[PDB]
């Protein structure tokens, strides 16, 4: 939550300039810069934050990829078992079958672990997501047109100012 | 979809100042048409 | 999300003009 806290340090500045514009009328052009350092300070956290929420995503994504390929490993596994079993009947030897059909069970058991993990990996990917994206970026946006309105009136103020 | 959320998350409809029915939208785009 | 199928006309120039805004700062840096 430091992004605000930088960002109010930024402003912070901005409002430090528009009182030493306001007060010995200073140059636009500081205050141009003033704002352009506001927007890309403001652009360089919006890459910062996306890129540590694209670094958790493909790590979430690669670890539920993974999931579905130890499931699909799994599956190839229980076929397996299961064509052994079919050829496994037509000999008549019944000690193995037991042991077949108890290895296919635990497949199904860590199979339904395989699901739950999915799923507990699918709710924290959208609680991921939605926690940052409501309200890091959006308080920098809502910030963003807040100083460039500050910005903006006091140039309204100025160009009052210059034609009198 | 990089730029998508971002592009989701910018858009500042939140001051809304409308005050009918998707038909009417459908028969004024004709007429714009 | 909010679909666009229920917004306005201005709205509708908005979105146009993002998109056109992030292809203008793509290749306004060559």
């Amino acid at each position: 939550s430091d992004y605000t806290r930088r960002l109010l340090e930024t402003v912070s500045v901005l409002l430090k300039t528009i009182e030493i514009v306001r007060k010995e009328n200073g140059e636009v052009a500081e205050v141009g810069a003033a704002l352009d350092a506001v927007k890309v300070e403001k652009e360089k956290l919006q890459k910062e934050i996306m890129s540590g929420l694209y670094r958790d995503m493909r790590r979430l994504r690669k670890e539920r990829d993974l999931l579905m390929k130890r499931a699909d490993k799994i599956v190839d596994e229980a076929l397996s078992l299961k064509k052994q079993s079919e050829k496994l009947l037509r000999k008549g030897a019944r000690e193995k079958m037991e042991k077949l059909e108890e290895s296919v069970d635990i497949m199904e058991s860590e199979y339904n672990k395989i699901w739950e993990r999915i799923d507990e990996i699918d709710d924290i990917i959208l609680k991921k997501e939605t926690t940052t994206l409501s309200f890091g970026v959006r308080e920098l946006i809502f910030i963003e047109r807040e100083c460039v309105e500050l910005v903006k009136s006091f140039n309204r103020e100025l160009n009052q100012k210059s034609f009198e | 979809l990089i730029s998508e959320i971002s592009s989701k998350s910018l858009h500042n409809l939140l001051l809304s100042e409308e005050m009918r029915s998707p038909n009417v939208r459908e028969v004024l785009y004709s007429i714009l048409f | 999300w909010i679909p666009m199928s229920e917004l306005s006309l201005q709205q509708q120039f908005l979105l146009v003009t993002r998109v056109v805004s992030r292809v203008f700062n793509a290749l306004r840096k060559t």
